[PDB]
């Protein structure tokens, strides 16, 4: 016979609905933010906002430091907690603290969404400004997203100003990308005519950028203004385009027309392609 | 000490003149003296507390304490003849024969006939 | 003090007896009294007539030995209606709820007309009392049948407080009047009227049995039986004046019980004679004086706590047995007299009764010791001691309560042999009434004189002694005794004196021309073993010389010789439990090892000597920087190495002892961490260079150290001494600590906890290790048995594969707790006692909710102060706030050297922490269920190995037991130091690197000391593994699983156990033999 | 056994385990994927997960060599990066404590190849190799587990060669001293900005990096309550 004892993983020798259930779960799965957030959500549902805060602190320490994704979930959870149940000062502290630990740019992005989902537009607008000053010179997403915010609120003239600020701050290499995406924002959410103007100036500065012509006609096809699509297609094929690229647009022009469904227009482009095939 | 031996240490030091010094004397300002005295007391207290009486004795023999004082006071003022002048034993713990035997590193008699 | 008062009230209410049961019994014995008056009277009878009257009845008269014979029983016998009354604690309403049950003392005063003035002689009052009791039991029994109470009442005889001269009747209730749920029993005491016999004839010095010797035990029984209501009125009077009497009583009662003190006789052998009655009478007596000036020691306004503290302080300080005694008047200030009667005395001038007659000298000394130890706890202010004083039972195990226990099987046990029984005689039958009282005193006096200063306290227990017998019998019947001796065997239990228990020579009286009385007793006692010897100082003394052994203490030999010579040559004395614990300590391969005592540290001192020789060489060396200090820190320098150091035994894992080499302060040290280490190595290279030249007899080599994480440039110098010892040298620099703090500060905020762990392991090795060895070496001289027990505890930890995860310092700090915090027990004085007290602590340690914080000091400065104590308490609460379940940290061990509490107990996996707690709990239960014996101790030291998921068997090519220095062997180091590796055990390193690789999925454990726990040859080791619960099931595939897995589906993987086995197998190469999964 | 690739794109690469007398056709399964990264040193690399024990570059040279012969392919493995089996090199302790001498997942590594022609060629052999388990498990390759690097690691209690150690200390101290000397000259050499701003460096300062760190690390008492007429008037106000 021997001195034997069953191994204990929970210190018992000494769905979740209770504190013990969550703590028991956290014994074996400390690195799961899902368990931690659910436990924090449970306390908030119990109106124990102060208890929820300490649990967030424990998760920040207990979760392994190499689990950056799980850490991000807790920080986002804290931001949502303070925004919904806290005040301005405590939310500033967590927001300030979060940037110290995680990527400061990413935390800025998440709080902007937190303000947007919570319908706090005034604090969102202030935060787009502050983040653009710090990260605008390097990140083009802020200008696009901030332009998206303004267009969503029927603020077109300001959005034009932000793009000018974006061009001033961003390096010259990203000037094409920021303008192109803002033009895409106008087509999807704002004034398509404004979007057309941005593309027209863009192609004017960079005629040889054939991919930009492809993007511009893609927006026109999406807008379903067939006359403008047809006029654009004839313009594109009269440019410095390779034989391989010529087939791509002639095919796309044919594919667009059969979507429209007028067989004669497909017949015309086939003839239009055929003469270009001879050339 | 850590063995509960209360003792009093006396340290003595003298100012010296530098290699290229031309003044006849090497007096220190009273601010230097208080600074040097504060450093010496800090070293003496540290060495005695973090040591036993037997270990403190092993420090006295090679004069390692004095070299420690010389290094600490080097940036304040040059010194010479730094010595732990005297050591008094003011109080002693309860005597422990076992500890004394170990410090020195039982015997049956021989039948008388 | 306010906290204490609220703690009392919680205790008082917790043990308060429920008032419903008081009514339930009070309804019964109010009816029982009616039955007693129904009993008819009787006419005078002679012994022939009463014998005939009871000849055919089931009841038999419980006549006390010597039973009355027809010749000497000429007086006559009669029965008359008693004076029924209620006495005891129930009368005073000072009882408490006891799960084992309480007793209600009902007193029946025999009418005075039944007695003559001279009936206190020759058991005349005792034999009249017995027939009175028997006649009552007869008529009482039939009246119970008449009233239909006999269905649920069980009647038996018993001895009042185990007094053989005072049989009584006990009414107990088995499962409307049924009071079984009350847990009570009614005792029918037949007392005499007050002042029937002249008390002056009953004084302890006077005699009342004709054979002249005094008869204190007989005189007490008759006199005290006449004084029952008198002391009820005395306590009832004092109960009014002081409002805290009853509260102070239950505190005393609860104090006494946990110590295993009773009001029973101690002369038969049991520990007792001082109960709630004696404690209450002492408290009451002190309320009317008690000082040498007859000044009061207790005041009627004192609270419950202050009355208790005053009585305890009286017991602790004032001696009532040898030099001094206390006299009081129950009916007159109590005064302490300096003259003592060599036996516990609390005299009563009003009644001429010594309340402490039932109290032996041996148990009075233990009481005076217990009282003095709580007075210390009661004057304590830094720690709370309410649980120790009141809520901790120390009488559960005798082995935890006593250092050594010897079982004495007396011969011919259906009567004792003629020679042993003949020794009793008639002269002692007058002094010691019963044979067990005579042997209890005889065993005690020979055992006390033989051992002398080798012990502090001695107890003789008559094991298997019964005190209740059927109504059909006259005396108690024991299976072995057969009505001849009421016990199975004797147990001699001792509290030893570690400083001088293992002396080689027992000094005696000095020589003289005319042999003194002392010298005559010494030679008569010891016989041939005695001798006359002369010593180096030139003195001539009588003494006897013993022989030490590594397997048993000297006291085992002394008691065996002394008991067989003076008690009976056929006695069998055996203590085999202590012998096993001694054999579990590894036996070194040194000259005359088997003859060396376990308290001998010569092997440790010899290593220290060879270090001093090497110490001198290094200081006289010339180096760029002067040597500030060389500080040894290895295990052998604090006497904690499991295997004692042996020359040239380099297979031992503790062969190379660590030494911290420190130079003078310099500003030229490199300011980078890696450059600093290579700067340190350059100093070791020059030391080895100059040592290799000037001292060619010393050999040395270089090894790398990877204990401190991420610091990969540490190199240590290994010195092999010509005496045959190994030392490992590492340089400590003042710039070391502040570069590690620099790394923490410059680290990314996610990485800072990881860097702090590196700093923690740096300070555990370099900074705290020096303080630890210093303090632990110093105090160990005051705790002689600390070193054998900590070594045996480390032996125990290795058998169960726990040392690989428990650092040695944590084991040492757990093992010192019974020594520096012994309350409520005594400091361990045996290897058995100390080891089991360590297991008892770990069993009951709730490390999730309680910290362990130690005051590493010599016994009554560096005592923890209230300010420092609260600071360490605050460190625990803050730590548990972030880690309430104890996943990250389990054991909080702190002290002056480590106030943080996490220094030595960090990084232990939770299953290992609970495994240590689980095994200790299982070990204690095994001791409760089966006593400590040969079989249980083997179980304590044999591992489970079935609880683990898989077990891997390993064999080294050669048996390492001989080269590890264990006696079931090298005599020089190899000519090539690469050959040292060929005789080592690498399995410890294998598990370490495997644990790093499989940290996320597996926990691997092994035996560190293969030569001790590897069988006869010391070549067999086991790697036992544990799959964590997560990876035991299937998981979805992801890059960060960090485990060796095999596919089952496209997005499912499972632990690939077989692949792991091939990796574990390919580590040991030839070593791995077998797999069990 | 039919599983050839995980849908996330990790190709299963089984290996036959060796025969050990303690273990009387068990396999070890390695997962591989193309590694893409703009970083030059990480370019031309193959991401590997669940490597066998102590897999050095010599181990991969054997494995790729077997694949080369079996499929008649030319592939050369340059080096195996980020192979931290025991987590010893997780942090660079030298870099945290000073900038001189050091300008700077688990169970995974990057296998770098000599050129793109080699790495793409290897992927096809791996893709073919993965299929073998379903069809012909017998012809799966066997991982040796024994190499010269493995033997040195196994020999734990081997004394260091003093001759090698002396050269290691000598060269490292030599390089370090040059870097301290250059650093100390830099600080105390009259640093003047383009705008004629002169930096303040104390005596004994040894590095600019240390000046920057010290920067990152780092009226009420003189005011009178009763000096101005308005202050005494305010005191007069509260007096009543
Ligand atoms: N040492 C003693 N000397 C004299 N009389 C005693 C002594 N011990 C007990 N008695 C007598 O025995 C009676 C009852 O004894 P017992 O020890 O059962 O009482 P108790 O202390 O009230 O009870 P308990 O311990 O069960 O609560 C006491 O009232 C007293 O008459
Ligand atoms: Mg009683």
């Amino acid at each position: 016979l021997s001195l034997s004892a069953g191994f204990d993983w929970t210190a018992s020798i000494l769905a979740p609905e209770s504190v013990a259930d969550f703590e028991r779960l956290l014994i074996g799965n400390p690195n799961s933010s899902v368990v931690w957030m659910n436990y924090m959500a449970f306390q908030l549902q119990l109106s124990e906002i102060e208890k929820a805060r300490e649990l967030a602190e424990r998760a920040l320490k207990t979760i392994n430091f190499r689990e950056e994704a799980e850490k991000l979930n807790i920080w986002i959870a804290m931001l949502n907690l303070e925004n919904t149940f806290g005040t301005e000062e405590t939310l500033e502290e967590v927001f300030s603290r979060a940037c110290q630990y995680m990527d400061s740019y990413t935390i800025h992005t998440k709080l902007l969404g937190i303000y947007e989902i919570s319908e706090k537009f005034d604090k969102a607008a202030e935060l787009f400004k502050a983040t653009a000053k710090k990260f605008g010179g390097e990140k083009v997403s802020i200008w696009v997203s901030w332009g998206d915010f303004l267009i969503s609120h029927n603020e077109e003239q300001e959005a034009r100003t932000i793009l000018g600020n974006a061009l001033k701050a961003l390096p010259k290499r990203n000037h094409i990308e920021v303008v192109r995406k803002f033009a895409q924002l106008e087509f999807a959410k704002g004034d398509p005519e404004r979007g057309r103007s941005l593309f027209e100036g863009l192609v004017a500065d960079a005629p040889k950028r054939i991919d930009l012509w492809n993007v511009y006609v893609d927006q026109e096809v999406k807008a379903k203004d067939k006359k403008k699509v047809e006029d654009l297609f004839e313009r594109i094929i009269t440019k410095k385009i390779t034989r391989k690229q010529a087939k791509f647009f002639f095919n796309k022009w044919l594919q667009f027309e059969e979507s429209e469904g007028d067989e004669k227009t497909i017949e015309y482009v086939k003839a239009k392609a055929t003469e270009y095939v001879a050339s | 000490t850590s063995d509960d031996y209360v003792l009093r240490i006396f340290a003595i030091a003298f100012t010296r003149k530098q290699a290229n010094q031309v003044k006849r004397h090497s007096y220190a300002q009273s601010s230097h003296i208080r600074a040097i005295r504060k450093v010496i007391s800090e070293i003496l207290t540290k060495e005695v507390q973090g040591s036993t009486l037997a270990q403190l004795t092993s420090k006295l023999i090679p004069e390692v304490i004095n070299k420690e004082i010389e290094n600490a006071t080097k940036d304040i003022f040059p010194l010479q003849n730094i010595h732990v002048r005297k050591v008094k034993l003011l109080k002693q713990p309860k005597f422990d024969v076992g500890a004394l035997m170990a410090l020195h590193g039982e015997e049956k008699g021989k039948k008388v006939t | 003090s306010n906290i204490f008062k609220l703690q009392i009230d919680e205790l008082l209410e917790q043990v308060k007896l429920k008032q419903k049961h008081v009514l339930k019994v009070e309804k019964f014995l109010h009816k029982l009294y009616d039955i007693l008056q129904e009993i008819p009277d009787w006419e005078e009878k002679s012994l022939a007539e009463v014998d005939s009257f009871f000849k055919n009845k089931i009841v038999s008269v419980p006549f006390v030995d010597p039973k009355p014979i027809p010749q000497n029983t000429n007086y006559k016998f009669n029965y008359k209606k008693p004076d029924i009354s209620l006495i005891g604690s129930f009368a005073l309403k000072a009882g408490i709820y006891q799960p084992n049950g309480s007793s209600i003392d009902t007193l029946l005063t025999m009418p005075k007309e039944l007695f003559e003035k001279k009936d206190f002689l020759n058991f005349r009052c005792l034999h009249k009392r017995s027939v009175y009791l028997a006649y009552l039991t007869h008529h009482l029994l039939i009246l119970l049948k008449k009233d239909k109470l006999d269905s649920f009442l069980q009647l038996e005889y018993s001895y009042f407080d185990n007094d053989p001269l005072l049989p009584i009747l006990r009414i107990s209730c088995s499962k409307d009047y049924n009071f079984y749920k009350t847990r009570f029993s009614i005792n029918l005491l037949i007392g005499f009227p007050y002042k029937v016999f002249e008390p002056k004839k009953l004084l302890p010095n006077r005699n009342c049995i004709r054979i002249l010797p005094a008869t204190p035990l007989y005189n007490f029984s008759v006199l005290s039986s006449s004084t029952h209501e008198n002391y009820l009125k005395y306590l009832y009077k004092t109960k009014k004046q002081t409002e805290s009497f009853v509260e102070a009583t239950v505190l005393g009662r609860l104090w006494l019980q946990q110590r295993g003190f009773s009001s029973n006789m101690s002369h038969s052998g049991s520990l007792g004679g001082f109960g709630t009655f004696e404690f209450t009478i002492l408290m009451a007596a002190l309320l009317n004086g008690g000082g040498i000036n007859s000044n009061k020691i207790l005041l009627h306004g004192f609270s419950s706590y202050q009355l208790f503290k005053g009585v305890i302080k009286y017991l602790a300080t004032m001696d009532l047995c040898h030099d001094g005694h206390l006299q009081f008047h129950s009916n007159p200030a109590s005064k302490y007299i300096d003259e003592g009667f060599q036996t516990p005395t609390l005299f009563d001038k009003s009644t001429k009764v010594n309340i402490l007659t039932k109290m032996t000298v041996s148990s009075y000394q233990i009481l005076k010791e217990y009282a003095g130890e709580t007075l210390r706890m009661l004057n304590n202010v830094v720690q709370d001691q309410f649980s120790n004083i009141f809520l901790t039972n120390i009488s559960r195990f005798d082995n935890l309560k006593y250092d050594l226990c010897y079982d004495v099987q007396l011969p011919l046990g259906n009567n004792l042999e003629t020679s042993l029984a003949a020794t009793f005689g008639s002269m002692e039958r007058v002094k010691f009434i019963t044979l067990e009282n005579f042997l209890a005193h005889k065993i005690t006096n020979v055992a006390r004189y033989a051992l002398g200063d080798r012990i502090k306290y001695i107890q003789i227990e008559m094991v298997g002694q019964k005190s209740d017998f059927p109504i059909t019998k006259r005396k108690v019947y024991s299976n072995t005794g057969g009505n001849h001796f009421n016990f199975d065997f004797v147990r001699v239990k001792l509290i030893v004196n570690p400083s001088e228990c293992d002396k080689l020579v027992t000094k005696g009286p000095a020589h003289s021309e005319t042999m003194s009385t002392e010298a005559a007793v010494f030679k008569n006692f010891w016989g041939i073993k005695s001798s006359l010897r002369r010593f180096k100082d030139g003195s001539i003394t009588h003494c006897c010389v013993w022989s030490t052994s590594s397997s048993e203490p000297i006291i085992s030999s002394i008691v065996n010789f002394a008991l067989q010579k003076h008690v009976s040559k056929k006695a069998q004395i055996s203590n085999e439990t202590i012998k096993k614990f001694h054999n579990f300590l590894p036996l070194p391969n040194l000259p005359s090892s088997a003859k060396t005592s376990v308290l001998n540290l010569s092997s440790f001192f010899n290593l220290k000597k060879s270090f001093d020789d090497l110490y001198k060489i290094i200081f006289q060396m010339k180096l760029p920087l002067s040597v500030k200090s060389i500080l040894p820190v290895g295990s052998a320098f604090r006497y904690t190495s499991l295997c004692q150091p042996v020359p040239f035994a380099y297979s031992d894992p503790d062969f190379f002892q660590d030494v911290i080499l420190e130079f003078e302060t310099s500003p030229k040290w490199p300011d980078e961490i890696t450059s600093l280490e290579k700067a340190k190595t350059a100093f070791l290279l020059k030391i080895q260079e100059e040592l290799s030249a000037n001292s060619s007899t010393y050999r040395s080599f270089f090894s790398r150290d990877e204990s401190i994480p991420y610091n990969l440039e540490i190199v240590t110098l290994n010195i092999l001494t010509p005496e045959g010892y190994g030392f490992k040298f590492r340089v400590l620099t003042e710039r070391d600590e502040i570069l590690y703090l620099r790394a923490i500060a410059n680290a990314r905020n996610e990485l800072k906890p990881e860097l702090e762990a590196t700093f923690l392991k740096f300070t555990a090795k370099y900074l705290a290790s020096v303080r630890h060895t210093r303090t632990l070496e110093n105090i160990s001289h005051s705790y002689q048995f600390y070193s054998p027990v900590v070594r045996l505890f480390k032996r125990w930890l290795d058998t169960h594969l726990l040392l690989g995860h428990i650092t040695d310092e944590l084991a040492e700090l757990i093992a010192i707790k019974p020594f520096v915090d012994p309350a409520p027990y005594f400091i361990p004085g045996s290897l058995e006692n100390g080891f089991l007290k360590v297991l008892k602590f770990i069993s009951q340690w709730n490390w999730k909710d309680d910290p362990l914080i130690l005051d590493l000091v010599k016994p009554e400065s560096e005592r923890l102060t209230l300010a420092q104590y609260k600071g360490i308490q605050m460190n625990f609460t803050n730590l548990r706030n972030s880690d309430p379940n104890g996943t990250h940290l389990q054991f909080f061990v702190a002290s002056k050297n480590d106030p943080s509490g996490i220094l030595y107990s960090s990084g232990i996996p939770l299953p290992i922490a609970t495994r240590l707690t689980a095994l200790a709990k299982v070990a204690v239960n095994l001791l409760q269920t089966h006593g400590l014996n040969q079989q249980t101790i083997n179980l304590l030291f044999t591992p489970g190995l079935k609880d683990y998921d898989f077990v891997v068997d390993l064999r080294t090519p050669i048996g390492l037991k001989s080269s590890c220095g264990i006696l079931s062997a090298p005599s020089n180091f190899p000519e090539n130091l690469n050959d040292l590796s060929e005789k080592m055990d690498p399995t410890y390193q294998l598990v370490k690197y495997l644990n790093l690789k499989y940290k996320n999925s597996l926990i691997l454990s092994s035996r560190k000391y293969i030569g001790v726990n590897g069988g006869e040859k010391g070549d067999k080791n086991v790697i036992t593994g544990l799959i964590k619960p997560l990876f035991k099931g299937a998981h979805k595939f992801r890059v960060n699983l960090d485990c060796n897995v095999k596919p089952v589906d496209d997005e499912n993987v499972i632990l690939n156990k077989e692949a792991i086995f091939h990796e574990i197998a390919a580590f040991g190469n030839d070593m791995v033999i077998n797999f069990e999964t | 056994e039919d599983i050839s690739a995980m849908k996330n794109g990790f190709i299963v690469v089984p290996f036959k385990l060796p025969d050990h007398k303690a273990l009387p056709a068990s396999l070890h399964f390695m997962f591989a994927k193309r590694h893409q990264s703009s970083n030059s040193n990480e370019s031309d690399c193959l991401f590997l997960v669940n490597l066998p024990l102590l897999s050095n570059i010599e181990h991969m040279k054997k494995f790729v060599g077997q694949l080369c012969g079996k499929y008649d392919t030319v592939s050369h493995v340059e080096e195996l990066l980020y192979n931290d089996e025991f987590g010893l090199h997780e942090v660079d302790l030298s870099a945290l404590t000073s900038d001189l001498m050091s300008s700077t997942p688990r169970n995974t590594a990057l296998l770098k190849f000599v050129d793109a022609a080699s790495i793409n060629n290897c992927w096809n052999a791996l893709k073919k190799y993965s299929n073998l388990h379903a069809k012909h498990p017998n012809e799966l390759f066997e991982w040796t587990y024994t190499t010269p690097s493995f033997t040195t690691f196994v020999n734990f209690y081997k004394p260091l060669d003093i001759d090698y150690l002396k050269e290691d200390i000598h060269t490292h101290m030599a390089i370090f001293e040059q870097r301290e000397a250059q650093a100390q000259e830099d600080v105390q050499s009259s640093i003047v900005d383009e705008d004629g701003f002169t930096l303040v460096v104390g005596k004994n300062t040894k590095s600019l990096n240390s000046i920057r760190k010290k920067i990152l690390n780092k009226i009420d008492k003189k005011a009178k309550k009763d000096f101005y007429r308005f202050q005494v008037r305010e005191r007069k106000k509260q007096e009543i």
